[PDB]
């Protein structure tokens, strides 16, 4: 995170870190979205043309994190994951369409102040909510910034997203970001991937996921847009997965 | 599940983060 602020304390309780587990790196953010099911970027585990392919064994996630150099005993929770699952059609030699994968939690966790799952959008909160010029949040890591940082970035208009890049998009992607001459900033960056675009329903309160930090053109440039996973245009498999596996 | 997206330090205790106005705000302009 760019141009952010500090996370208050159990602000963002379903934000989730991923690690390689040896050797120790911080590859990723991801979310917890029921006890036993964390969501992230498909690139963030495959990636064919840079040999990237993890498997379970090489990962942990870290759970009710708020502070990044340190332990937190009695806050943080780490767990190993049972099973990886990436999307059948992500698009990893174009244009990462469909870039989604869930993990499996080897056991799952409790609940506390501090970790707490995220919901998934419904058909008429996405309806409602994923319009242009409103605005989703998203929290990550600062640059080189021991806290958790959060900024609220605004959904840019379609035509506009697309002018901006040379890659192909689909109704997969949405794009977050302020324009130039808005004067406001902020931006998603690289270690932030996989983390959530949250949006807080104005129907009943909740805070719904509505998609995850994809890629982008470098860091808070002017005219450029992070672009994000359409979390409800995948639900269907994310639903089909939850419900087949996690026995 | 049931409880989803409610958080135990802020909508369970009717306590308001320090941004979470200006998304709301957002929608309703
Ligand atoms: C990823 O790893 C599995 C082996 O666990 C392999 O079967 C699959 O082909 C790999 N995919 C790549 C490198 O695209
Ligand atoms: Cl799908």
């Amino acid at each position: 995170i760019v141009e952010g602020s500090d996370a208050e304390i159990g602000m963002s309780p379903w934000q989730v870190m991923l690690f390689r587990k040896s050797p120790q790196e911080l590859l990723c953010g991801a979310s917890l979205i029921s006890d036993r099911w964390v969501l992230t970027a498909a690139h963030c585990l495959l990636y064919p043309p840079w040999d990237k392919n993890f498997t379970e064994n090489d990962l942990l996630v870290r759970i009710g994190k708020h502070s990044r150099t340190r332990y937190e005993r009695n806050i943080e929770k780490i767990s190993m994951l049972e099973k990886i699952y990436i999307h059948p059609r992500y698009n990893w030699r174009e244009n990462l369409d469909r870039d989604i994968a869930l993990m499996k939690l080897k056991k799952p966790v409790a609940f506390s102040d501090y970790i707490h799952p995220v919901c998934l959008p419904d058909r008429e909160t996405a309806a409602s909510l994923l319009q242009a010029g409103y605005k989703g949040r998203v929290t990550g890591w600062g640059p080189l910034p021991s806290v958790l940082q959060v900024v609220n970035l605004p959904i840019v208009e379609r035509p506009v997203c697309k002018d901006s890049t040379r890659i192909r998009i689909t109704d997969n992607m949405f794009c977050a970001g302020y324009k130039p001459d808005e004067g406001k900033r902020g931006d998603a960056c690289e270690g932030d991937s996989g983390g959530p675009f949250v949006m807080k329903s104005p129907f009943n309160n909740r805070w719904y996921q509505m998609g995850i930090v994809s890629w982008g053109e470098g860091c808070d440039r002017d005219g450029k847009y992070g672009f994000y996973t359409h979390v409800f245009r995948l639900k269907k498999w994310i639903q089909k997965v939850i419900d087949q596996f996690g026995e | 599940e049931a409880d989803c997206g409610l958080r135990p330090l802020f909508e369970k205790k009717s306590l308001e983060d320090k941004t979470e106005r200006e998304l709301l705000e957002s929608y309703i302009d």
